[PDB]
C-alpha cells in the first residue's frame, strides 16, 4: 500500500552509532511521537475507510 | 504504549 | 486534534549531537520516509474524511 | 523544492 511504516517499524528500527552522531535519546523521545501518530493515523484511515464501506452499503441498496 | 521507543529496556526487543 | 506532527515538523525536527550517538545519514534518510508517510496520511485522512461527508449528505436526504 | 528532503537542509557551504 502507499504507508512505508508501521508504528511497529517505527519502533524497531536500528541506526549505525557514529561519532557526533544525533543524540539517541532525544531521536527517541522524538520517535515515540512518531509512533503514536502512526498508531493515530492507521486507526483513524481504518475507522473512515470503514464507515464508508457501510454507507456505500446503505447508499446502492433498496 | 508498549512502542515507546525511549523505553529503557527497549533493547530487550529491539 | 490527535495528531502531534505534521510533515513539517518531521522536516524541521533538529536534534544535538553526542559522542557516539545515531549515524545522522541514516536518521535523516529515515525521517525522509516518515514525511512522506505524514503526506500520504494527511491526505487519505483529507479525502477519507470529505468522502463520508458527502456520502452522508446524499443518504440523509431525498 | 516540492518534496522535502531533510537533506535540503544540510549546510550549503
Ligand atoms: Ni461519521
Amino acid at each position: 500500500g502507499a504507508i512505508i511504516f508501521s508504528a511497529k517499524d517505527i519502533f524497531e528500527q536500528e541506526f549505525g552509532r557514529e561519532v557526533r552522531g544525533y543524540n539517541k535519546v532525544e531521536v527517541d523521545e522524538f520517535l515515540d511521537d512518531v509512533i503514536k501518530d502512526y498508531e493515530t493515523y492507521a486507526a483513524l484511515v481504518k475507522s473512515l475507510r470503514q464507515e464508508i464501506a457501510d454507507l456505500k452499503e446503505e447508499l446502492t441498496r433498496k | 504504549t508498549i512502542l515507546r521507543r525511549s523505553r529503557s529496556d527497549r533493547k530487550k526487543l529491539a
